[PDB]
């Protein structure tokens, strides 16, 4: 009944994430003109992170939730480390992408001279190694656990310590970046609108701002809606242990993971990427 | 045999790494094509910025400006040699009234070129002092050449200089709008036009081109990320 | 072979109305933007009127605005320019020119020395 | 204009007095050269990948 | 009317109508009627076997060598790269003083390469150098327009095409224009030497092609079939025919001995211009590079297209068939060269 419905929805989500990310990765691998742009390395890394999510964390958790118990046993201790890593390998990627965009819009001349592929590799490596350092190092040493079934309850101190590094810093950086980009875009839009109004008035003798606002609202709000409730719950719940049931925590974790499914749509539908997808898919 | 294959492989390696050093240099040079009729102030502008070529730097940003003057007058087939330039600097004389229709036609042909769809143009309206001379003299009036000028209204966004006659303000903003009427008629955000009022003694042209190139790349990146 | 022949024009008192006809052969007339330019004695070529591929869009210079009209017919492959209320400064040799390439809004046909797609032209003189 | 017109008339008189052959024969020469080399055109008759210098290793 | 201008205009039209009558007089049949009984070549789907990358800007010219292995390509990033097409290795990378290049040739002896562009100069480079590196040897000056095409006859004589509406035969050592070809009204864009060096044709922006006698400097035949600028030209392997492509989205085949166009290769879904043309070894296949990002392979006898080369990301600027017929190369504005067979 309800169990079959949840199983079908979870499988749909996992297959959607796999399909989107493998399409992005295949379009990068087959077509080398997408690989030419330096700014596409970050999108490649984000797609790889979400594919790692959908391969390493989503299916096993889905199976555990369907069956009602953990069947893999000792994999649990490993899984909770794959869960913290890959998830943090997504947010930390998005922030980087955001930062990248702010360097291409606020100082356009610098960007093309300084953003060498070595710098892109440095940024990607920093993101993907901070993920590993925050996930695998404490889990193997059993710092995440506060002092059948898979015990995914995080420690009271580790919940805050990992949350501030995975979400709160990369949401503050992303917010200041995107509000600066909004101010720059608004300035440019007013500058164009002055000349356009002058031309119209000579000929006689808000859409641009709306669409800027729509794009920024999508890019920020989808991420915030997918992640923020989960992270505020992650901060408050260890202190509580008003309080929330385990099912609510699980569904908010699934909301958190759905960002990996929605990322290819938002960060990888360029004209070139859409053309590549149309050609490769058929 | 196999040795000639290893010599060819290391010759290719030396080639590709010389081309790698060349790529970093080529990537940071902003090519600017200067175009416009004769008897304009284009060559005087290049002389002021310190022949065929010019190389100049603003704030650690390199530019390489070229004018095609050793060719003939058929600007057709060689125009496709400048589809990747950062910007076209179109120079126009603001005091000539019939020479100016030629400049409008050339600007229209450049703006709608099949191979220059993404090339933004910086319009230099030179010789504003002479334009003020002719308007204040009142011997050759714009209405005889542009009857629209009779019905033209000074824009509400106009910023006249201290002491500038409202007649001069209306004249130079009138020329401004004949070129903006062409640039906004089919640019559709792919490229833009940035007008500037210049005189022969003005020395801020280099800064203006730098600001315009900043805006060009900003609006290219904004459109690339679907914002603008 | 591209062929363009201008016809019409001659001595006429100021204020008369006269029509020039440019006959074209060697190309599909519907695919080319057309221009009517002129060269007065003592000065170079200047553009007068412009007509688009289908006649939907037309343009004129401010000197002859309000009097000159340009009209093309793709069916019989012929351009026409009508002049009304002629002025003493309208004495020039009138050239009908084809914009160089098909399916394009570009024209570079005011070349003074040599253009490969302009007719011989006719003399139009206005004097009293 | 007078020098370019005198040169243009004499150029056309030279080109007019050339002797042309029939298109049927001109096409017949193409037919002989085509099939005389059809078996030697790698782009028409594909060469096996063993003797193709661009598919070997 | 007695006025010598009206008498030259009259004799001009009289000659054009005698020429049109003498041309329609020999048009007893069409090439399609002749080739209706031939068998079609069938579908030819060649694929990219190699890809030669490295160039930072749009490529404009290439020419295979006599050895059928090496080829040179010129891009407006200021480089002229010579490739060993068999192993995809680069043999040379010659930097150019002027970055605006439009043509490049490869001497039949493999000893020299040439190139030129908006500098109005033809530069010769000696591949057989004694100090180590290929450098400038000669440099041909004199043109008031750019340089659009050039091809060697031998190591000492070379013919050039220019935007000053003239072509010229040069003596590479003395640097003197040993022969001048004038008569075109618009810019001459391409030239093609006959397989036997005795004659050569040129396509100009006056929608006309002209056959020139190299040693005598006279124009033998002038053809006017294209509606716009001629962008490419190439001799049939036999030597008595050639094909041209123009901006009017059409290819046309002319014969020398019949002195008129024989057949036209076009489709009403093709609107963009034509950038390069070249025949196969037997002349049965005609390869053309287009503005529509593709390269179309035509059956030179049936006007049927037998395949497309959709592998470039920008306008295909140049192409060329190997002298052994083993493969064709295509240069485009995507900064890539691709080998097909
Ligand atoms: C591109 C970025 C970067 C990002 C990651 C890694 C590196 C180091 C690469 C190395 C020097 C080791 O080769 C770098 C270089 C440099 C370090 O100054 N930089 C930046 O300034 C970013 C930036 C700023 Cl702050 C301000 C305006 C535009 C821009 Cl783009
Ligand atoms: C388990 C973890 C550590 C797997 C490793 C993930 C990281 C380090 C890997 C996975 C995918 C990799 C990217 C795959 C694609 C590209 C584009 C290529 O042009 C340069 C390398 C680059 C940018 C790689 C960077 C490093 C990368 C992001
Ligand atoms: C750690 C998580 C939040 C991802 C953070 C990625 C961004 C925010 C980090 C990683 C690398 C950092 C950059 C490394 C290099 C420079 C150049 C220096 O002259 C100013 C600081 C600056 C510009 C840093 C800014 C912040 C930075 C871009
Ligand atoms: N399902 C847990 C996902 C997750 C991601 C990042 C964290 O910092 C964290 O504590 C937990």
């Amino acid at each position: 009944s309800v169990r079959i419905l949840t199983a079908c929805f979870l499988s749909l989500l996992i297959l959607s994430t796999l399909l989107g990310n493998t399409l992005v990765c295949a379009a990068v691998i087959r077509f080398r003109h997408l690989r030419s742009k330096v700014t596409n390395f970050f999108v490649i890394s984000l797609a790889v992170s979400d594919l790692l999510v959908a391969v390493l964390v989503m299916p096993w958790k889905a199976v555990a939730e369907i069956a009602g118990f953990w069947p893999f046993g000792s994999f649990c201790n490993i899984w909770v480390a794959f869960d913290i890593m890959c998830s943090t390998a997504s947010i930390l990627n998005l922030c980087v992408i955001s930062v990248d965009r702010y360097w291409a819009i606020s100082s356009p001349f610098r960007y093309e001279r300084k953003m060498t592929p070595k710098a892109a590799f440095i940024l990607i490596s920093v993101a993907w190694t901070l993920s590993v350092l925050i996930s695998f190092i404490p889990v193997q040493l059993s710092w995440h656990k506060a002092k059948d079934n898979c015990d995914s309850s995080l420690s009271r101190t580790y919940a805050i310590s990992s949350s501030v590094i995975s979400f709160y810093i990369p949401v503050a950086i992303m917010i200041v970046t995107y509000t600066r980009i909004y101010r720059i875009a608004q300035k440019q839009i007013r500058r164009i609108a002055a000349l356009e109004r002058a031309a119209v008035h000579a000929k006689n003798c808000f859409k641009r701002e709306t669409k800027v606002l729509k794009t920024l609202s999508v890019i920020m709000g989808v991420f915030v809606c997918c992640w923020l409730p989960f992270f505020i719950l992650n901060c408050i719940l260890p202190f509580c242990g008003f309080c929330i049931d385990s099912n609510t925590f699980d569904v908010f974790v699934w909301f958190g993971w759905a960002n990996s499914s929605l990322n290819p749509i938002i960060y990888a539908f360029n004209a070139d990427f859409r053309k590549a997808f149309s050609t490769l898919l058929g | 045999q196999r040795n000639e294959e290893k010599a060819q492989r290391e010759a290719n390696k030396k080639i590709e790494k010389q081309l790698q050093k060349d790529k970093q240099v080529y990537r940071a040079t902003h090519r600017l094509l200067l175009l416009g009729a004769d008897n304009s102030g284009k060559s005087t502008i290049v002389k002021q910025m310190r022949i065929f070529e010019t190389k100049f730097q603003v704030d650690k940003v390199n530019f390489h400006m070229f004018d095609v003057g050793g060719q003939r007058d058929e600007r057709r087939k060689w125009i496709q040699c400048f589809n990747d330039v950062t910007a076209i600097i179109f120079v126009v004389d603001s005091s000539d009234y019939n020479r100016l229709q030629e400049a409008l036609n050339l600007f229209k042909s450049i703006w709608n070129n099949r191979w220059l769809r993404t090339i933004s143009v910086i319009l230099f309206l030179n010789k504003q002092d002479l334009l003020a001379e002719k308007v204040l003299a009142g011997k050759s009036k714009i209405e005889d050449y542009f009857p629209e000028f009779a019905r033209y209204t000074t824009p509400e966004d106009a910023t006249p200089e201290p002491g500038e006659d409202p007649r001069v303000t209306r004249a130079k903003y009138f020329i401004r709008d004949e070129f903006l009427r062409i640039s906004t008629a089919s640019g559709d955000g792919r490229h833009y036009c940035y007008p500037h009022f210049t005189c022969a003694v003005d020395t801020e042209n280099a800064r203006r081109i730098f600001n315009d190139c900043r805006d060009i790349i900003q609006r290219m990146h904004l459109r690339q990320y679907e914002l603008l | 072979q591209v062929q363009l022949q201008e016809s019409g024009g001659g001595l006429v008192q100021p204020g008369g109305s006269l029509r020039l006809s440019c006959a074209a052969s060697g190309f599909t007339f519907s695919n080319y933007k057309m221009n009517w330019v002129r060269q007065a004695p003592g000065k170079g070529l200047e553009w007068v009127s412009d007509i688009s591929q289908s006649g939907a869009s037309i343009s004129y210079t401010g000197s002859v605005k309000g009097r000159f009209t340009i009209s093309r017919d793709n069916a019989k492959n012929t351009l026409y320019l009508q002049m009304n209320s002629l002025k003493p400064e309208d004495t020039a040799v009138y050239y009908c020119a084809r914009c160089p390439a098909p399916f394009t809004r570009d024209c570079f046909d005011v070349t003074s020395t040599t253009y490969a797609y302009r007719g011989q032209g006719t003399q139009v003189t206005v004097s009293s | 204009s007078i020098a370019q017109a005198r040169k243009l008339v004499e150029q056309l008189k030279m080109e007019a007095n050339i002797d042309r052959i029939k298109v049927s024969k001109a096409a017949a020469d193409l037919m002989a050269y085509c099939e005389a080399h059809a078996k030697e055109d790698p782009l028409l008759t594909p060469v096996p990948a063993s003797e193709n210098p661009f598919r070997e290793k | 009317s007695g006025s010598e201008l009206d008498q030259l205009r009259q004799e001009a039209e009289q000659l054009k109508n005698q020429i049109r009558d003498a041309r329609k007089a020999c048009a007893d049949a069409t090439l399609s009627q002749i080739t209706n009984n031939i068998d079609p070549v069938g579908r030819i789907q060649m694929r990219t076997r190699r890809t030669l990358r490295g160039h930072l800007a749009k490529i404009y010219a290439m020419h295979w060598g006599t050895d059928s292995r090496l080829l040179v390509s010129a891009s407006q990033d200021g480089k002229l790269i010579i490739w060993d097409s068999y192993t995809t290795n680069k043999v040379h990378a010659i930097p150019l003083r002027s970055s605006w290049v439009m043509t490049c040739a490869y001497a039949p002896s493999g000893n020299y390469v040439a190139c030129g562009g908006l500098d109005n100069i033809c530069s010769i480079y000696n591949l057989k150098t004694r100090e180590g590196n290929v450098r400038v040897s000669r440099e041909l000056a004199g043109h008031t327009g750019y340089l659009s095409c050039c091809r060697f006859l031998d190591d000492n004589q070379i013919v050039t095409s220019s935007g000053d509406t003239t072509c010229a035969l040069w003596d590479i050592e003395t640097g003197q224009q040993t022969t001048t070809f004038t008569g075109h009204t618009g810019d001459v864009m391409s030239l093609s030497l006959a397989p036997d060096t005795r004659l050569f044709v040129s396509g100009a922006c006056d929608a006309s092609a002209k056959l020139w006698d190299v040693r005598e400097g006279m124009c033998r035949q002038t053809f006017t079939g294209h509606e716009s600028d001629i962008n490419a030209i190439c001799f049939f392997p036999n030597g008595n025919a050639f094909a041209t492509g123009s901006d009017d989205a059409t290819c046309r085949l002319f014969d020398l001995r019949a002195d008129q166009e024989l057949m036209t290769y076009s489709h009403d879904n093709i609107i963009c211009g034509i950038t390069s043309v070249s025949f196969s070894k037997s002349g049965r296949l005609l390869l053309a590079g287009y503005d529509d990002f593709n390269c179309n392979v035509w059956d030179a006898l049936k006007a049927d297209r037998a395949g497309v080369l959709a592998g470039h990301d920008n306008r295909v600027s140049c192409l060329g068939v190997t002298d052994d017929g083993m493969a064709v190369a295509t240069g485009s504005w995507d900064s890539f060269l691709k080998i097909w067979n």
